[PDB]
């Protein structure tokens, strides 16, 4: 119910997501 | 127990239920025999 | 014998090599069953040597007199040995008749013909021929249909069975009145497997196990008639591969499931496996814990109604989901036990606490106290009990010896039925050896699934 | 809810016809074999 | 004392009936 | 990590010995092999292609499948020892706060994490009497945690 | 008659010793079956009348 | 009775069948597709001959 | 079902079909119920059955008021007194007495009211002694701790009311309807006791 | 609301193995 | 044209779909997807249920103040037993949640999945012309389930002893079997536990070699790597044979374990040997065998709080 638990999970999943699209996305325009 | 007229062949007995599983072995034996042909 | 360069067959799957050779595999055959019938006289002798009649057979570890106590050779009231001549016939029968099989199954595999299908083509088959295979198939089922009578007439002409639902401890008694009635004797294979029903291992009568043999005796005799003057339709033809291992296969499956079902029926039946011979079942022994609990405290004074448990539901009697009244405690699961010793003090609605009070008999006691005390529980050193207990008794029930490797071997069968099968369906299609590397069907699939 | 049970036979009921017919369907010449 | 003498007999005698066979058939050249 | 690396071998072993090349007659096919051939034992097509019809996804490279194979339970282990290095320092992963504190607000709460909490309770109490003699514990009969309904 | 009886089973049982070590011999053994005929065919009935007379002194016991 | 209940969990009847409805519907279903399965096998191809099938 | 038939039923029909649970009909005998001879009897198979389970709660609306609900079940059937046997009295004038004095006398039991909160119960009558006419006979009852004292985590009475409706003075047999409210579990001390009303059929056999 | 989260990453993940199963880059020669 | 059943078995035992709808993907695929929405259902959201019979029940669900961790779809109750507990069976459908439904149902759907999942492994090895094989290696995994789920049940008697879906539920069922029956004393667990190591080694060994030996279809340097490693020339250096080593292995390994499961299923505990080296007087000396003696003892106690009421656990 902590903030800093619900924050840390949300950084986690949506940070590492946005580097792996960022990736993806400069491989399939090549 | 055995029948006392039968009594003094107990030992034998003993020993019979073991036999089918040295034939198992025996069957490789004959393999080494012919050399695993 | 052969090489591998000749049949294509490693020394690790000789056996393979006679699959189309029928006198060799005709004589592996014979000498298996000299084998299986040597094992039978030889463990047969082996458990008479070391048999006390004094004690009973459960406390000594006998899996094999069991059976023939069953059919009811040598056996008093109460399941008391008067003398243990008839084992040694059976054993000493079985012994010489292994011997004869046995020299008959050496000769037909080193000197007999290697192939029989043109020197007597009554015994020749090809696997493929569909018509012989038949013949074969009802030769032998006949066969079985003879030793399902030759069992009903044991029970009803010559001698008796063990009933051990009979008044009193149980006894050899004849069976006049099998169950004949279809409804009856099929009610049981279509009964759920699941518990209070329980299938075909809840027959709870004599009665209803001989009707049912003369049943599938008589089904038996007129199947193998049937297959004699009868090839299969066409319909069968279309769902079915007609090879050696497909066979084997098949006989792989029901024989595995054969053996599940017999897992089953000696874990729980207790008819067919009267516990005065392999000992009392696994509820059994909670059942017993529990009826022997319950005299000895009302003995010692005390309202077994009125015992309200740790958790409220009573510590002796309760109430089944369905309504009965049964024991109380951790043995809620085995309310469903039926037991000679203690279906007397059984009313219309479960127990009956009059009953309970004052119709108890000595011999039930007795018995109670005695299966209470060899429970099936046990260890693979041979101790007994729960796992944490001291080395002070060297008891473990047969019927535990008997489902486990009995399961053991239906798994393994089934198994082998998966992986015969298999092959034999890949070798009939022709790709068992491996791709074509030069036809391959993928190659010619369309791409993307 | 003896619908329910009527309902839940009927399901299991196709599903097994379908399953044991499927199989009467010539189905070892399925293979992409040669033969 | 007798009894396992007699046991030990039995057991080695039945022992080696089994590779005698094969050992007779080897030296007179059978079809082993 | 430990039962994939199982599983991953059981699978590669049915998949290679279940898509041969028929390259030799007879039925045992280990003698069909020639270990200075210059030509793929196996068809990777075939197993990819069942394999994705199977399960859904499927390998297509060999190099990749074989690295897939060696990173798996060396990562598992590895992690396994970090585990065991917090475990060194008594940085234990042992109770959830919040359902303690509703277990002992609550006395009707229970889940199979109270349960293996006891249990570990009574593993502690039954087995240090005799495991650690140097602490010369001596626990009265009492005191030993125990169901209570015997 | 105990002494009776187990003097023949004892000769039965080296009886069966002989035939089981010696008829696989003469089976396995090239050009050994024709010539041994008689051998193994009185040895055989000797087995059955062994196995008969103790039989029978069983029952006389 | 509180309420009401099938009560037919250890009687044990054929098929798990308490209700004439429930075996109309067995045998309803599996005519039905037998007789899709009959109308159908004209396209598996005949076995007239004694000698057919998938065979080694 | 009545008693004969009950009794003529072997213990293999009765499995499974639920009759176990049911309560004797008397189909026989008379309602007028001056055909009961004035005197003493000793009350035996005296079996109770259950039909509805209504609990005493508190509204949730703020504006409401505490009233009676009715409940789901949760325990399959194991909730019907049996066996129970005691003495029975009855007067000359109209007036007579009831107690219960052993048999199966409880039944845990566990309710779900709308909601889903689930309270448990041990239904019982122990020790009862009613006194009054054959119509609105009252009286009172113990109820034991739900669980005992060696329950360990992760007295009471209540009043009844029976009324015999039929009796049949050649075999005995007295049947009629009975209403009881008594207190819910109690254990731990975790929450109030609620009340719960019974009512139900009753039969018993006097001779 | 940490039942929600879990939901949340649970049905994430389903969703993800779908893509993966279904909206896969197709292998070519393999 | 064709008639209806003919294009539909044609659909069906079609190789063009993208996942391959066998005969017995016909029943895998109902069955296997009842079994996962029920299991999500009840996981999300379920009453607690009344596994003991005690009139005690606990709760496995988020919903009720559990996490992913200790979640689980508890077993059925112990009152029911072995009977057969489908939904119609009960008066109403709160009546089945607490009396632990929802188990049942997920248990023996997906025995049937995964039953049918083999079989349609079988089927498509089959219509693509593959040696069919790939289904006895996946029986093993099928065959520990069984055990699991139903084997153990039977044996005990009842439902609520089988192993409860849930990541705590398995070290509650593993905790729990270990004090009733010294699982780690058994040969056939220890032969599991080889199999599995012995996985995992050879997985990592054969990934290392074959990846090494992948210069810019193994190659022969890795066989006499090896043979220079471990002293063992020519133990491997057929391709076939090492592959079917590496399947041959685990498989046998699973099979040994399970059916130690099984096995015990029927009170066959593993082995004893408390109280086994004693000292001249008589007095009884201390193994590492008699502390795990001790640790089961202490298992044991608090196995079940309050179920028992007699001093010998029968059941
Ligand atoms: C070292 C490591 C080696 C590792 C590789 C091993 C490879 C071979 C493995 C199998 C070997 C089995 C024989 C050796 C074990 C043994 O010493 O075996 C000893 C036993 C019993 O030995 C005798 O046991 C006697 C007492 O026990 C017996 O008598 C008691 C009387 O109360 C009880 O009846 C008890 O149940 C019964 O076992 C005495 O102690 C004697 O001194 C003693 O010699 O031999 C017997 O029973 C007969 C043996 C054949 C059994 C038949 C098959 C049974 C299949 C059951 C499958 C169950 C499921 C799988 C297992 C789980
Ligand atoms: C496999 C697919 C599922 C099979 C059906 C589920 C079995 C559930 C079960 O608990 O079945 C148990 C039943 C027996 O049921 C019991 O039947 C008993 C009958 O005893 C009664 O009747 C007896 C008569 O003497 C006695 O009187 C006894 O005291 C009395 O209680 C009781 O009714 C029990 O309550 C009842 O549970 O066994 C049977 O029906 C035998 C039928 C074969 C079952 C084999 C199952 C083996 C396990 C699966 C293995 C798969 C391996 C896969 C490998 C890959
Ligand atoms: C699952 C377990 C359940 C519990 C146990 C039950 C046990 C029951 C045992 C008896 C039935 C066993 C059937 C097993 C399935 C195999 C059927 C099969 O291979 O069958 C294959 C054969 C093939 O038949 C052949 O089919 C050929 C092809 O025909 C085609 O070609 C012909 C011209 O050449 C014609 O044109 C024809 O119209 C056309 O269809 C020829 O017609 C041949 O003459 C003909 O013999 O069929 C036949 O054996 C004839 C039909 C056999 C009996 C079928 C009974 C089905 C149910 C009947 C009641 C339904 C009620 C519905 C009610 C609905 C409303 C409420
Ligand atoms: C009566 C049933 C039956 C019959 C007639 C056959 C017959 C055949 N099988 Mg099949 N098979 C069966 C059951 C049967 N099998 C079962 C139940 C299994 C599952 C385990 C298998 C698995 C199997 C495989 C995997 C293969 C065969 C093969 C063969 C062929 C050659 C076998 C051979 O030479 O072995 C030679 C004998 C040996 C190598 C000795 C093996 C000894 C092992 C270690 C068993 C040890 C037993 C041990 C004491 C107890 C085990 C534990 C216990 C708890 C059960 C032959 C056609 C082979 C073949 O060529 O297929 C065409 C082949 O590859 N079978
Ligand atoms: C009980 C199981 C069993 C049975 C019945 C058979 C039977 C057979 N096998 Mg198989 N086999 C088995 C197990 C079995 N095998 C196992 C476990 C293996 C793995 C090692 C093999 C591996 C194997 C291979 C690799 C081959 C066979 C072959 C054969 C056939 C010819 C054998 C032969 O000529 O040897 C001759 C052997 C001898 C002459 C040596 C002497 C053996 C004698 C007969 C022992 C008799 C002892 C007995 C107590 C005597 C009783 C006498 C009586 C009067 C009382 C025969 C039908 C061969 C075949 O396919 O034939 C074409 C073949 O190539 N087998
Ligand atoms: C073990 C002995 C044996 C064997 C191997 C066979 C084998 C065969 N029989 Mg014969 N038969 C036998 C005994 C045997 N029969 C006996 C004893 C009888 C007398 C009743 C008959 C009477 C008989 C007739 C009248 C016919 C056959 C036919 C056939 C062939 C087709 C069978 C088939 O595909 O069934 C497939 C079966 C089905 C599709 C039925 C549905 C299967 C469901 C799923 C099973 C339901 C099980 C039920 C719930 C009970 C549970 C039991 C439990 C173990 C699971 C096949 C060659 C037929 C043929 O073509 O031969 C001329 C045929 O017309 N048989
Ligand atoms: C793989 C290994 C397999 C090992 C098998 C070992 C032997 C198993 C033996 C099983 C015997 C079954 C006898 C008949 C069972 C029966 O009639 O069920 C009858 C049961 C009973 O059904 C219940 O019965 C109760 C008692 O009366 C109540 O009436 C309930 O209302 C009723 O639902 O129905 C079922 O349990 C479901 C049956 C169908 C399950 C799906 C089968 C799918 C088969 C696919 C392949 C077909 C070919
Ligand atoms: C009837 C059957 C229905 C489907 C059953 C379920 C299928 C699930 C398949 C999932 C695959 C996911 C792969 C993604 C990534 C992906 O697309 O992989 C693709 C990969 C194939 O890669 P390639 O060989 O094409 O790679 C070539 C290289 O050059 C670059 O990678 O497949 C594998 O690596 C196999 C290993 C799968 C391992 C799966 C483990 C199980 C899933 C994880 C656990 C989930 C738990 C969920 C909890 C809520
Ligand atoms: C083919 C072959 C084989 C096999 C074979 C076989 C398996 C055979 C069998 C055989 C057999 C199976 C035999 C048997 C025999 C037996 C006998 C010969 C017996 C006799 C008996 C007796 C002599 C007894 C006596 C007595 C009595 C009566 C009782 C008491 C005691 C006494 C001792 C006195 C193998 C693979 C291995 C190898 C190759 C070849
Ligand atoms: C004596 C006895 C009894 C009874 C018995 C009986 C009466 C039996 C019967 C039995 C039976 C009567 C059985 C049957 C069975 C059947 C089966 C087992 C079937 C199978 C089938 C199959 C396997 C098929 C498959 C398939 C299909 C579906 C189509 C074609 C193709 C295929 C192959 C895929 C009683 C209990 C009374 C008592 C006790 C004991
Ligand atoms: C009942 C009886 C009889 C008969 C007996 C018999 C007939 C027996 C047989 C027996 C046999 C028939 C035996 C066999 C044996 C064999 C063996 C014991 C072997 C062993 C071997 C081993 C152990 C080795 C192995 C190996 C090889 C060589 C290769 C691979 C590697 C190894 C090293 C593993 C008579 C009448 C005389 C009288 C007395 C009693
Ligand atoms: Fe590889």
């Amino acid at each position: 119910v902590n903030i800093y638990g619900l924050t840390a999970t949300a950084l986690f999943i949506i940070i590492p997501t946005s580097f792996l699209l960022i990736l993806y996305v400069k491989t399939a325009s090549t | 127990k055995l029948p006392e007229a039968y009594a003094p062949f107990a030992p034998i007995v003993d020993v019979l239920p073991v036999i089918p599983v040295f034939f198992i072995l025996l069957a490789f034996v004959w393999q080494a025999a012919v050399s695993f042909r | 014998g052969r090489d591998q360069e000749t049949t294509g067959f490693a020394w690790w799957s000789g056996n393979a090599r006679l699959i189309n050779l029928s006198g060799k595999l005709l004589g592996a055959h014979v000498a298996h069953a000299g084998l299986i019938v040597f094992w039978a006289g030889a463990m047969n002798l082996f458990e008479v040597s070391h048999f006390v009649p004094e004690k009973p057979m459960y406390e000594q570890g006998l899996i094999l007199l069991p059976h023939i106590a069953t059919l009811g050779y040598g056996v008093g009231p109460g399941g008391e040995i008067i003398d243990t001549f008839p084992y040694f016939v059976s054993g000493v029968l079985h012994l010489i008749s292994s011997a004869v099989l046995g020299f008959g199954g050496v000769y037909h595999s080193l000197i007999g013909p290697e192939t029989l299908e043109e020197s007597y083509p009554f015994f020749g088959y090809v696997w493929k021929d569909k018509n012989k295979m038949t013949n074969i198939l009802g030769y032998h089922l006949i066969m079985l249909g003879l030793g399902a009578w030759l069992l009903v007439w044991k029970a009803m002409y010559f001698g008796g069975v063990y009933d051990t639902w009979a008044p009193g401890g149980g006894d050899v008694r004849v069976i006049t009145n099998p169950t004949t009635n279809a409804a009856v004797i099929f009610g049981y294979l279509v009964k759920s497997p699941f518990g209070g029903d329980g299938w075909i291992c809840s027959v709870d009568n004599m009665e209803d196990i001989i009707g049912g043999h003369i049943w599938i005796g008589t089904l038996e005799i007129l199947g193998g008639i049937w297959h004699i003057y009868t090839t299969p339709w066409p319909w069968a033809r279309r769902a079915f591969v007609w090879s050696g291992e497909a066979y084997l296969s098949y006989s792989l499956g029901a024989i595995g499931v054969m053996g599940f079902i017999a897992c089953c029926m000696s874990w729980f039946n207790n008819t067919a496996y009267p516990s005065e011979f392999y000992g009392p079942t696994g509820p059994e022994a909670s059942q017993s814990q529990a009826f022997t609990f319950l005299v000895r405290d009302q003995r010692l004074g005390a309202n077994v109604a009125s015992a309200q448990g740790p958790t409220g539901l009573g510590k002796y009697l309760m109430r089944s989901p369905t309504g009965e009244i049964i024991f109380g405690g951790e043995t809620m699961r085995f309310w469903d036990f039926r037991g000679p010793w203690l279906e007397p003090l059984r009313g219309p609605n479960g127990l009956d606490l009059n009953k309970l009070k004052n119709d108890i008999q000595p011999w039930q006691e007795r018995r109670a106290a005695e299966y209470m005390t060899h429970a099936p529980l046990g260890s693979l050193n041979s101790v007994g009990g729960v796992a944490t207990e001291i080395n002070a008794v060297n008891f473990v029930s047969p019927r535990s010896w008997l489902a486990c490797s009995h399961f053991c071997l239906g798994f393994f069968f089934f198994i082998g039925h998966l992986w015969h099968a298999g092959r034999a369906r890949a070798a009939a299609a022709g790709f068992e050896k491996g791709i074509d590397r030069f036809d391959e069907p993928v190659l010619s699939m369309r791409p993307l699934d | 809810m003896l619908t329910l049970k009527i309902f839940v036979y009927t399901v299991v009921t196709f599903f097994v016809c379908l399953f044991i017919f499927g199989f009467l369907s010539n189905d070892p010449a399925r293979n992409p074999g040669k033969n | 004392n007798i009894e396992l003498a007699l046991t030990l007999v039995s057991l080695v005698l039945v022992v080696s009936a089994g590779p005698l066979v094969v050992v007779l058939l080897s030296a007179r050249g059978g079809n082993l | 990590g430990v039962l994939g690396a199982a599983l991953l071998c059981a699978i590669h072993g049915a998949t290679v010995e279940n898509t041969l090349f028929e390259d030799g007659d007879g039925a045992n096919t280990f003698r069909a092999f020639n270990p200075t051939q210059a030509e793929e034992t196996y068809s990777m097509v075939t197993a990819n292609r069942f394999w994705s019809q199977i399960f859904g996804v499927a390998f297509s490279n060999k190099r990749w499948l074989h690295f897939f194979m060696l990173l798996v339970p060396v990562t598992g282990l590895w992690m396994s020892a970090i585990g065991v290095v917090g475990l060194a320092l008594n940085l234990r992963a042992y109770d959830f706060v919040s359902q303690e504190i509703r277990a002992a607000e609550d006395p009707e709460f229970e889940t199979f994490y109270t349960k293996n909490i006891l249990l570990n309770e009574g593993i502690r109490a039954w087995m240090a009497a005799q495991d650690q003699p140097h602490e010369r514990l001596v626990f009265p009969e009492e005191v030993l945690p125990r169901g209570n309904a015997l | 008659m105990t002494s009776i009886l187990q003097v023949a089973l004892l000769a039965l049982i080296f009886v069966s010793f002989a035939l089981v070590v010696g008829v696989p011999v003469v089976f396995a053994t090239p050009n050994g079956w024709t010539d041994n005929k008689g051998a193994v065919f009185s040895g055989l009935s000797l087995w059955l009348l062994l196995v008969f007379v103790v039989g029978i002194l069983n029952s006389f016991v | 009775l509180v309420d009401e209940r099938m009560n037919g969990d250890g009687t044990g009847r054929p098929f798990g069948v308490n209700d004439p409805v429930l075996g109309w519907v067995l045998l309803g279903v599996f005519g039905t597709m037998w007789a899709i399965w009959f109308i159908g096998q004209k396209d598996l191809g005949d076995f007239e001959d004694a000698d057919d099938g998938l065979k080694l | 079902l009545t008693f004969d038939e009950i009794q003529g039923l072997t213990y293999l029909q009765v499995k499974g079909s639920g009759i176990a649970n049911t309560c004797p009909v008397l189909e026989s005998g008379t309602t007028n119920l001056k055909e009961l001879k004035a005197g003493s009897y000793k009350l035996e198979n005296f079996c109770i059955e259950p039909t509805s389970f209504t609990v005493k709660e508190e509204s949730q609306f703020k504006g409401g008021e505490t009233e009676f609900v009715k409940t789901k079940l949760m325990t399959r059937l194991t909730y019907t007194l049996d066996a129970m046997s005691g003495s029975f009295k009855v007067g000359s004038d109209g007036s007579a007495e009831l107690k219960e004095d052993d048999g199966i006398d409880y039944a845990a039991t566990t309710v779900q009211l709308p909601g889903g909160e689930r309270v448990a119960f041990l239904f019982t009558i122990k020790q009862f002694d009613g006194k009054g006419t054959l119509d609105g006979i009252k009286g009172d009852f113990l109820v034991p701790s739900y669980r005992g004292s060696s329950f360990l985590d992760p007295a009471l009475k209540g009043s009844a009311v029976f009324s015999v409706a039929k009796v049949d003075p050649v075999t005995g047999e007295i049947a009629g309807v009975f209403e009881s409210i008594q207190p819910s579990d109690t254990d731990l001390g975790a929450k109030p006791p609620k009340d719960i009303k019974v009512t139900g059929l009753w039969y018993a056999q006097l001779k | 609301m940490e039942a929600l989260v879990y939901t949340f990453l649970l049905v994430g993940t389903l969703g993800i193995i779908f893509f993966s199963i279904f909206f896969r880059d197709p292998p070519r020669m393999i | 044209n064709s008639s209806l059943w003919a294009r539909f078995c044609e659909w069906i035992t079609s190789t063009e779909n993208r996942l391959y709808i066998g005969w017995f993907g016909v029943i895998m695929i109902p069955c296997l997807l009842t079994a996962t929405s029920v299991f999500i259902i009840a996981f999300i959201a379920a009453p607690p249920v009344d596994i003991d019979g005690i009139r005690e029940p606990v709760s496995g669900s988020l919903l009720y103040g559990n996490n992913i961790i200790t979640g689980a779809v508890i077993p059925t109750s112990n009152a029911i037993g072995l009977h057969f507990y489908p939904i119609w069976e009960a008066a109403s459908l709160d009546e089945w949640l607490y009396n632990g439904g929802p188990y049942q149902l997920i248990v023996c759907h997906f025995l049937l999945g995964v039953y049918c999942y083999m079989g349609r492994e079988w089927e498509l090895s089959f219509r693509l012309g593959m040696r069919p094989w790939i289904a006895v290696a996946y029986s093993a995994p099928v065959a520990a389930a069984s055990a699991v789920f139903l084997v153990y049940p039977i044996g005990q008697g009842s439902f609520s002893d089988g192993m409860p879906l849930g990541i705590s539920g398995t070290f509650n069922f593993m905790i729990v079997f270990q004090a009733e029956h010294n699982i780690l004393m058994h040969p056939f667990h220890m032969l599991g536990v080889a199999g599995v190591f012995g996985g995992s080694l050879f997985s990592a060994m054969h990934g290392s070699l074959v990846t090494s030996s992948l210069i810019r279809y193994n190659i022969v340097a890795a066989h006499g790597y090896f043979g220079r490693l471990i002293f063992q020339y020519a133990s491997f250096n057929n391709s076939r044979s090492l592959h079917f080593f590496l399947a041959a292995w685990p498989v046998i390994g699973i099979w040994f374990t399970a059916l130690g499961l099984s096995t015990m299923a029927f009170n066959l505990n593993g082995f004893n040997f408390n109280q086994s080296v004693v000292d001249s007087q008589g007095r009884v000396l201390n193994t590492w065998a008699d502390i795990i003696n001790r640790a089961n003892l202490g298992m044991e106690v608090m196995h079940e709080r309050n179920a028992h009421n007699f001093p010998l656990d029968l059941a």
